[PDB]
């Protein structure tokens, strides 16, 4: 009766944006990013990739409610580096790591199977 | 308290007697007549008075409430025992004590014996002042309780001062 | 830097080992292969007639759980993205089932091999139900007595396991790390002795046991994961792994594109 | 006759919770019925918030008529009752 | 029909068909027309 | 289909309802990849002393691993130690504990989790068969109050205890609106002499008249519950005259 | 002996000699139909057994095999009933393994 | 730079009911009547009976939001092995020179007993304790 | 059925469910219920655009509207109006919009035993068909999630919306007047979680600390310094929990006379919102009085208390999510040595019972006074068996390890108790029916499997086995008999309790506190000349001690008396800046003498009249210790700075403060006498706390601190008075009837009914006779 | 009713092993041995196959409705 449609878990409505960014004025160089139609799969990966960066001073994420498919990330870097540049660097690094992993898995499957 | 003033535990011997006979036991020599107590507050009213009856009733209610360790604020039990002993005699919490009050017929009929109370009110030509809460509720008005315990006027002086 | 070591491999399952990767990366890969790898499954059932004892929704739900070959499902288009009305040839696969019992004695068993792929987005290799062997009967669908007939037209579309579990390409993904509890990530419940009361992991011989005189390493991190992926036959295990990696890469690329366009 | 002079009022000078709730509700209803507002409106749109802002600044034009049990009453302005 | 009152009620009940066990339990049911905690206890003779 | 709010119970009196549903990738998983179909709070165990629940779970796990049905007949020689030995002989922990992993992050759980098959049954108490709401609908013919029954689009009852709670809260206006505007409000006319509800009123041509007291001017109108009107009419029918006066004689 | 796992039988040492005239076929037969479904009822609390006996009438399942040809006011049928992994010996006479 | 510094010989090590926290009781070698009891982490800093620990109590590590330290900069903590930070919650000025200082490091308690001439500078709101061996 | 109670419109009812991600005063409302229910909002210039958008959305889409009411009262149905996309609203119209977020609604569970069973919540529209509730509001509602149905009512006017928001709001109902203690607390998993969180050996890595800090809604964005810096940063759970606690909160509690070392990590010390030491459990974050919740409420406000509830719940829930907790069968299994000890104790008890039987059968048992020989023998046997069960349970509890899950639950206080562990692991115990052992239902025997005249424990309802070991058929039958008796007793008790509660409510229905301070009924008859004899609300009193009553005379003289003529007995020179011009003064000495005489008079009045038994801890308003410590923290009274507060200033300030605690206002002599009688006890407490020697030496206040304390005391006493118009009669009736549901002379519900009915015949009449001292 | 297509817990296909399980049970193989020979490792699939009751035959015993 009141059950929401399943495809709303991953289909982004046209009137809402996939990504929202709002500056945080409590501490310098800190931003809040609202990810829509996402879950822990991308959030935890991005968080642990950003945590290892020397220029990132704070990174965290939270899912406010399991019934809603979105999460909120807080990211703060040092003075030299803007948080958005760190986020793009993390995304590129994970993409390169996944490409290397796929290449090596394909090589292993070709060598023995 | 001792000679130094510090409170210390002292053990004494008292009697616990089955059955109730207040005046005769109080008159017995060798008995502290200023401290004899009974668990039947009716006998206390018959012998001691009404204030002693209120004290004994509060003591009994407190014992019943706090035997199992529960705690209830003193003001509620004080209000209950004041209501029970407000007319100079014990007012039982039942139709034999509540319905005998001089309150309105509408609020009395709502508890028990509705038709009998209504017939008695019709025969006795009683008048209801509509000051209680029950007859205000059944008539669909603002009861004189809480936010309805006053009236709100208009401040002409402050509006003029603008 | 990441390394992959394959211990066992077969078309139904792969037991492999990852190293020099973060724990979140392995967990995200497992989650993506579990829920975010697109496959092809029946999502629309048209019942022309059904005289069997099974209910219509019962048979429809049974048909929706039948795995189908989704080798070329990546080239297929989503129903929402398709601009055609209802469904067309390049966004769905049409299957036909017609079963009837011949004779007044015995019971006719209707399996999943009776489905016929009448039409689909040719010449893509999708739609055909998965068969274990060339002579495998398949998944038992229903049973029919005399004068009982089944006539079903099914529509198969492309979807992911998030919408419904019937599009899941894999059954169960075994995943573990640190068989000897060197990192002390867990505390072992015990009555007398913790070492004796707890069975050894199947990968305990792969890692050296901790010495009794060893001191705790506070700077150690999980760096060796053992994971076994089992599929339902819709996709090969290597295909599932590669497509999960590709899906994760596409999600990250979409996030990067959104970040770039946000300026 | 039944009124009590201002210099002879014995009731508490504080605003009770019931009086506060009644004044807030009445002021919110009046504001919702297009009544003049004695305070500035910056961003708030809820009439209850406007009434609360008026109460904080002690500008509500209402008078509480507290009724004694005998029948006499005391009139207290909303601008002279202490609000916690 | 004339003497609706002063007669035992609930002697015959609609059979329960929620499950087999419930049906058996309903078919093996006894009741006492007493409508005092003395008869409600589990006596030793009930073994 | 089961959803949030559906009632499920075990064979030991451990009834409950679904609070939330998690997908396959969100549920905790063991090293073998098995995810539970149901998660229950441990806090329900020690209060009710349902040791039989845990014993049944252990026996079911042993029987599922070995491939038969366990015997749970009371007053037998079967003990927990024998079942624990059987479970230990099958390569599992003797007490049924298993090392589980968090679904969100993949990290090991610090505390091991009791994990095993258990018989559960679905009860005939579904949330979709109990949800009810009403703004305005049919009313009773006699009292002009909302009808009773979820199917008949009925109204919830504001009993005497709710009235007592509202009196304690001090919210007189809410109680008045709940018992008048959300219920059988009605308008009646009374005469300023007899006080009785015998005033004949014609609002189309604006004529108010009282036959008994020959009155046409000193007539008032009141807003009262329809049940109050019915009570007053019944009292009049029983040769009782309740007169409603809007002024205090003193 | 001194077994720490099995339960302890009563001593029954108040009589030097015992002369039994009858023997119980099985103590578990003292239970009813609904109480025979509970696995290990002797390890539970009696209010829990009463609660389970009461709520056993609310579970749904295959009450009869001819539900397709019957016209009942209400009927609830589970798609995939399963026989319990832990069972009592009385269930064989209650047809629970055949209509779970 | 350092408010207090001394060398303590460990007398008693009590694991208690904790698998990670040990309470150590010792006295200063160079002067008696100075007793140190302190809760420490077993895995982070495993100590045994009859050890010798150089203990330094300071106010700042310089030579508000916490951030991970870069490898480039240096602090006093580079010269020690175990570093903890905590709040002083009691400065008991008892009879004669017997003075006790109570410091809580996130729930790990430490009590230092000594004289005024040695513990007069420890009367602060926050403290850093550094142990080297 | 139609006037006192009736069926009402704009109401909903559905099954409830739990939700950790909701605030204390928030309720989750399904989409269908929010769409069906509606609220009429007027059309003004402040909400014209929103109302037009809601109308354009229609009744089938949320947010939307159902009806549009014109100025004259005509109604337009948006369901049948298919051209609603080009309709304009006029000022003064009413739009029946859907239930939106942050809408106050009454929320109720039946039966409604007290005022906390019906509270105002804020609507949050959520999917699925169950009401969502915070876990901390289940206890006041007395609800669980096994199929409970609860009701919701929607106000339809601005005045009633304001009444619900300002009177019946959930945060305002945290503290109840029944026992001046909170009724909402941290319960269930969260409680257990914090017990596993604030342990001394709990450490958190940096990334988890960042996640938990971000999970705090009220976090200030500043990362606290870790407890350990080298060789790896580490945060303890105490710091993470203290993050949720607001600053400025001070709390102190001792457990078993523990010292500041706290070797067992018991007690509790919270300074400025940071936990110095102490494991947080039910004793701290529970519903008990004087705990963290009560202190935070009385210090900050209901809004901050609800924020604390939410913050603690979120942090502990995340930590338990990423840590894990479980229970198993192995938690109910003891080792061989403990089982041997339990069996030995049971065998020894059985031998003692056999010895008692032998003594009784030979006329050797001592006869108890006023009891039959059989009754004395039964009492002896029952006492021996109960002692055996208690000893076995104590041994089983002592055997339990720290990692045991049942022991963890018991220590946390979330669930379980000693008796549960004893019955699960050691021994079920003796089964009792109607206060005695199992009677001989058959011919001189309980069961046909025993011989005649058998008095052994196993033949009369003793279950020597545990639940883990199983039960013999005889023990099973006896346990079933006991359980049936308990169920019957509960069933018969509930109806009597309900009838008693209804009678009490009807008796005290029309009692209100008026504006003159009196307590009168509907007739105007005065019941009490002052409510509670002090004119104070039930929620504004806390247990405080009066320091004048206890102690010896020498201790009283040392603590309070000040002698300026003698150097030794005078004020210490190092704490006051005026130590030069204070020796030998006559006016200051006279003032101190007058203060000491007032203190002595207060001591005499308290000891000889009010409290003759020497009790000193009583409920009083205005916590003075909290005020003193708050002033000390605010004004930074450390560093042993010499106070610039003269003795006459202290004396005159205390004297002026004692005369400004106004309860009744007026110049009538009776009014002054009533004011003095009402404020006597509070004046005694204030004079005990604010003594010249105590201020100058123990507390070390200055002029600013003293003035702040006086002002705070006056303001808090003014705020602690009872508000006129309060329906005290119904509150008292509910507060008396509520414990009755939970619960050799007659006691319990029969005794309460006997008292209330005023029975002329007493079931167990008795007299207590006191003799002379000699 | 009839054997489920997929395991409820993990999702392994078990709907095609009913005939093989019955054939193995017919030739005297034990239930555990038959389950092992069906390559069912996790006990979720083991209880899916072992505890299934075949009620389809009872419904088929009735005469067709049309
Ligand atoms: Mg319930
Ligand atoms: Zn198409
Ligand atoms: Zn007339
Ligand atoms: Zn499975």
């Amino acid at each position: 009766m009141n059950a929401p449609d399943r495809f709303e878990l991953f289909i982004l409505p046209d009137d809402v944006p996939k990504l929202k960014i709002t500056p945080d004025s409590r501490v310098p160089n800190c931003i809040i990013i609202k990810f829509e139609r996402e879950d822990h799969t991308l959030a935890n990966l991005l968080r642990e990739e950003l945590a290892l960066y020397p220029d990132v001073t704070f990174v965290a994420y939270k899912v406010e409610h399991p019934l809603f498919a979105n999460f909120v990330m807080r990211l703060q870097t040092e003075e030299g580096t803007r948080p958005k540049q760190a986020l793009e660097r993390a995304c590129a690094s994970i993409i390169n790591k996944l490409k290397t992993l796929d290449h090596k898995f394909n090589e292993e499957w070709n060598i023995k199977n | 308290p001792d000679e130094s003033g510090e409170y210390k535990n002292e053990e004494l011997w008292a009697l616990e007697t089955d059955g109730i006979n207040l005046a005769e036991v109080m008159a017995v020599p060798g008995v502290d007549s200023s401290r004899t107590y009974s668990n039947s507050f009716v006998e206390i009213l018959s012998v001691l008075g009404i204030e002693a009856t209120r004290s004994s009733l509060y003591k009994e209610i407190l014992n019943v409430i706090a035997f199992d360790g529960s705690y209830v604020n003193y003001r509620h039990m004080a209000l209950l025992v004041d209501v029970m002993t407000s007319r100079g005699y014990l007012m039982a919490i039942t139709r034999h004590g509540i319905n005998r009050a001089d309150t309105g017929a509408l609020m009395r009929c709502s508890f028990e014996e509705t038709v009998e109370i209504l017939f008695e009110a019709g025969a006795a030509a009683e008048l209801d002042d509509c000051r209680g809460v029950s007859e205000n509720v059944m008539l669909g008005q603002l009861a004189p309780m809480g936010t309805g315990a006053f009236d709100v006027m208009i401040d002409e002086k402050l509006l003029t001062s603008l | 830097e990441p390394k992959v070591n394959i211990i066992n491999a077969q078309d139904d399952e792969v037991e492999l080992m990852l190293s020099d990767v973060n724990l979140s990366l392995a967990n995200s890969l497992r989650r993506t292969m579990l829920a975010e790898v697109p496959t092809l499954a029946i999502d629309l059932v048209e019942i022309k007639m059904n005289t069997s004892v099974l209910a219509d929704e019962f048979i429809s739900h049974r048909l929706g759980l039948i795995p189908l070959v989704s080798e070329d499902v990546e080239e297929m288009k989503y129903s929402r993205d398709c601009t055609c009305e209802d469904y067309c040839d390049e966004c769905s696969v049409v299957l036909e089932l017609s079963a009837r019992h011949e004779g007044e004695e015995g019971t006719t068993d209707v399996y999943s091999s009776s489905l016929i792929k009448v039409s689909g987005p040719g010449n893509l290799n999708v739609g055909e139900p998965v068969r274990r062997d060339d002579y495998d009967q398949g998944i038992l669908l229903c049973k029919l007595r005399n004068h009982q007939e089944l006539n079903i037209r099914c529509i198969a579309k492309k979807g992911i396991a998030k919408e419904h579990a019937k599009w899941s390409p894999c059954s169960a993904i075994a995943f573990e790390y640190d068989p000897h509890n060197k990192l002390k990530h867990t505390d072992f419940w015990f009555e007398v002795d913790a070492k004796k009361e707890w069975p050894d992991s199947k990968y305990a011989t792969w890692e050296e046991p901790p010495k009794p005189g060893e001191v705790f390493d506070y700077k150690a991190k999980p760096n060796r994961f053992y994971m076994t992926v089992e599929t339902t036959g819709s996709l090969k295990a290597n295909q599932v792994f590669s497509r999960g990696i590709k899906t994760l890469q596409e999600k990250l690329a979409n996030v990067l594109f959104e970040l770039e366009n946000s300026r | 006759e039944l009124a009590i002079l201002k210099e002879e009022r014995t009731t508490t000078p504080y605003l009770t919770k019931y009086e506060r709730a009644r004044i807030l509700g009445t002021r919110a209803l009046q504001i919702s019925m297009n009544a003049p507002v004695l305070v500035d409106i910056e961003g708030e749109t809820d009439p209850l918030q406007i009434a609360m802002k008026e109460l904080s600044q002690r500008k509500i034009p209402l008078v509480i008529r507290r009724y004694l049990p005998d029948g006499s009453y005391e009139d207290w302005g909303c601008d002279e009752l202490i609000v916690d | 029909q004339k003497k609706a009152m002063s007669s035992r009620a609930g002697v015959s009940q609609v059979l329960n068909r929620y499950t087999y066990s419930s049906t058996l339990s309903h078919l093996r049911r006894t009741n006492t027309p007493i409508g005092l905690a003395k008869p409600r206890q589990l006596h030793n003779t009930h073994w | 289909v089961p959803q949030i709010g559906d009632k499920f119970a075990s064979r030991h009196g451990q009834k409950g309802t679904i609070g939330v549903t998690y997908r396959h990738e969100d549920m905790p998983f063991s090293a073998e990849g098995i995810v539970p179909d149901l998660i229950i709070n441990p806090h329900a165990i020690p209060s009710r002393m349902t040791v039989a629940h845990l014993i049944e779970c252990l026996l079911s796990k042993v029987g599922s691993i070995r491939g038969y049905e366990g015997d749970a007949t009371p007053f037998t020689d079967l003990t927990v130690d024998a079942v624990s030995n059987l479970l230990r002989d099958n390569g599992y922990q003797s007490r049924g504990f298993e090392v589980m992993y968090n679904g969100h992050t993949g990290k090991k759980l610090m505390a091991q989790v009791f994990f095993g098959p258990t018989y559960y049954q679905r009860l005939r108490h579904m949330v979709d068969d109990k949800i009810h709401a009403r703004a305005r609908g049919p009313v009773q013919v006699l009292t002009r109050q909302p009808v009773e029954g979820r199917s008949r689009d009925g109204g919830l009852r504001f009993g005497e205890m709710e009235r007592d709670c509202m009196i304690a809260h001090g919210a007189a206006g809410f109680l008045k609106e709940r018992l008048m505007e959300a219920s059988d409000a009605f308008r009646v006319h009374v005469c300023g002499i007899c006080g009785l509800m015998s005033v004949i009123a014609n609002l189309k041509k604006n004529q108010f008249e009282c036959r008994s007291c020959k009155n046409k001017t000193n007539i008032y109108q009141l807003h009262i519950p329809y049940a109050a009107k019915l009570l007053f009419q019944e009292l009049m029918a029983m040769n009782i005259a309740p007169r409603l006066y809007t002024e205090r004689s003193g | 002996l001194n077994d720490t796992a099995k339960r302890i039988k009563p001593e029954m040492s108040t009589s030097s000699h015992h002369t039994f005239t009858h023997c119980e076929i099985h103590p578990s037969m003292i239970l009813g139909v609904a109480a025979s479904i509970i696995p290990f009822p002797d390890h539970n609390q009696s209010p829990r057994n009463t609660y389970q006996s009461a709520m056993g009438k609310q579970a749904m399942g295959v009450f009869l095999t001819n539900y397709n040809v019957r016209m009942d006011t209400m009927a609830n049928i589970l798609y995939y009933p399963q026989k319990p992994l832990a069972k009592t010996q009385a269930m064989e006479y209650l047809k629970f393994r055949e209509l779970p | 730079s350092a408010l207090f510094d001394d060398i303590f010989t460990v007398q008693t090590v009590d694991n208690g009911r904790y698998n990670k926290v040990s309470r150590i009781i010792g006295i200063s070698t160079t002067n008696s009547a100075i007793k140190l009891t302190l809760d420490i982490n077993n895995e982070m800093f495993p100590v045994s009976q009859d050890d010798s620990l150089t203990v330094t109590l300071a106010n700042s590590l310089s030579l508000k939001s916490w951030r991970p330290p870069k490898p480039t900069d240096k602090s006093l903590a580079d010269d020690y092995d175990y570093v903890m930070f905590g709040t002083v919650y009691k400065f008991e000025e008892g009879d004669e020179d017997k003075i006790k200082v109570y410091v809580s490091f996130g729930g790990l308690l430490m009590c230092l007993e000594g004289g005024y001439k040695s513990l007069a500078s420890l009367k602060q709101d926050n403290l850093y304790i550094l142990i080297r061996r | 059925g139609n006037l006192m109670g009736k069926r009402v419109d704009f109401s909903a009812r559905t099954v409830i469910s739990g939700d950790p991600n909701l605030e204390l005063d928030q309720v989750g409302v399904p989409i269908s219920i929010a769409k069906t229910l509606s609220y009429p909002e007027t059309v003004t210039q402040y909400n014209i655009h929103r109302l037009t958008e809601y109308v354009r959305n229609g009744p089938n889409e949320h947010p939307g509207a159902k009806y549009v009411i014109r100025d004259n009262g005509d109604r337009i149905d948006l369901r049948y109006h298919k051209r609603a996309g080009d309709i304009v609203l006029q000022y003064g119209w009413k739009v029946e919009r859907h239930l939106m977020d942050d809408d106050p609604v009454l929320f109720n569970r039946q039966p409604s035993l007290h005022k906390m069973s019906m509270m105002a919540h804020r609507v949050k529209v959520m999917p699925y068909s169950t009401f969502r509730l915070n876990l901390s509001v289940t206890s006041p509602y007395n609800a669980d999630f096994d199929g409970d149905e609860m009701n919701l009512h929607v106000p339809q006017s601005e005045e009633t919306r304001a009444e619900l928001s300002q009177l019946c709001a959930v945060p305002l109902q945290i503290v109840s007047p029944q026992s001046n203690k909170p009724v909402m607390g941290i319960v269930q998993d969260t409680l257990c979680g914090v017990r596993k969180m604030t342990l001394r050996d709990t450490f958190i890595e940096y990334e988890q600390v960042m996640n938990m800090l971000f999970w705090v809604p009220s976090w200030d964005g500043v990362v606290p310094q870790p407890a350990i810096l080298k060789p790896k940063p580490l945060w303890t759970g105490k710091q993470l929990l203290s993050i949720a606690i607001p600053s400025g909160i001070h709390l102190q509690r001792t457990d078993g006379g523990n010292s500041l070392l706290s070797p067992k990590d018991n007690g509790m010390l919270i300074v400025d919102g940071k936990v110095m030491f102490g494991v947080v459990d039910k004793k701290t974050v529970g519903s008990g009085g004087g705990g963290l919740i009560h202190t935070v409420m009385r210090e900050k406000g209901p809004k901050i208390c609800a924020e604390l509830f939410g913050n603690i719940q979120k942090v502990v829930n995340y930590w338990l999510l990423h840590n894990g907790f479980s229970i198993g069968i192995g938690d109910a299994i003891a080792d061989a040595s403990t089982m041997k000890e339990i069996t030995h104790a049971i065998s020894s008890a059985k031998e003692q019972v056999q010895e008692i039987i032998y003594k009784a059968q030979h006329n050797e048992l001592e006869l108890k006074p006023g009891m039959t020989l059989r009754e004395s023998f039964e009492g002896e046997v029952s006492r021996t068996l109960n002692d055996a069960r208690d000893s076995a349970g104590r041994s089983a509890e002592m055997n339990l390890k720290d990692l045991n899950n049942v022991k963890q639950m018991v220590s946390a206080g979330s669930k379980g108790s000693f008796i549960n562990i004893a019955q699960m692991s050691a021994c079920v115990g003796q089964q009792m029916v109607e206060g005695k052992r199992i009677a001989f239902g058959f011919a001189d025997r309980s069961l046909p499997h025993f011989t005649k005249d058998d008095f052994s424990p196993e033949s009369k309802g003793f279950v020597e086995n545990s639940y883990l070991r199983g039960l013999t058929p005889q023990e099973f039958f006896f346990h079933a008999m006991a359980g049936r008796e308990g169920l019957i007793d509960t069933a018969v008790k509930t109806a009597e309790t309900g009838y008693i509660q209804r009678r009490l409510v009807k008796a005290l229905e029309d009692i209100m506190v008026h504006y003159d301070g009196t307590t009168r009924n509907s007739l105007g008859d005065i019941i009490q000349f002052l409510y509670g004899e002090d004119g104070l609300d039930g929620t504004q009193v806390e247990r405080q001690t009066i320091d004048t009553i206890p102690g010896s005379d020498k201790a009283f003289h040392k603590r309070y008396y000040v002698d300026l003529m003698d150097e030794k007995n005078s004020i210490k020179p190092d704490v006051i800046e005026y130590a030069a011009d204070i020796l030998g003064d006559v006016e200051l000495q006279k003032e101190l003498n007058s203060e000491y005489e007032q203190l002595v008079s207060d001591r005499k009045f308290l000891r000889e009249i009010v409290f003759v038994n020497g009790d000193h801890n009583w409920p009083l308003p205005v916590n003075l210790r909290r005020i003193i410590q708050n002033a000390q923290q605010i004004f930074h009274l450390d560093r042993a700075k010499a106070s610039d507060l003269t003795i006459p200033e202290i004396i005159h300030g205390v004297r002026d403060l004692c005369k400004k605690l106004f309860v009744l206002r007026g110049e009538n002599e009776l009014i002054k006498e009533a004011q003095q009688n009402a404020t006597s006890l509070f004046q005694c407490l204030v004079r005990a706390r604010l003594a010249t020697r105590r201020i100058l030496e123990e507390f070390r206040l200055n002029r600013d601190a003293f003035e702040w304390v006086l002002g705070t005391i006056e303001a808090q006493f003014q705020r602690s008075l009872v508000h006129p118009g309060e329906m005290v009669g119904v509150i008292a009736a509910q507060s008396i009837g509520e414990p009755a549901t939970q619960m050799n002379v007659t006691l319990g519900v029969p005794r309460l009914k006997e008292i209330l009915n005023v029975a002329k015949n007493i079931k167990t009449p008795a007299l207590t006779v006191y003799l002379d001292r000699e | 009713m009839i054997i489920p297509v997929r395991c409820f817990s993990c999702g392994k296909v078990v709907g095609d092993k009913w005939d093989a399980y019955l054939r193995l049970l017919e030739e005297g193989k034990q239930e555990g041995d038959a389950l092992d020979e069906l390559k069912l490792k996790r006990y979720c699939c083991r209880r899916m196959v072992l505890t299934h009751v075949d009620l389809i035959e009872k419904f088929l015993r009735y005469n067709p409705l049309e």
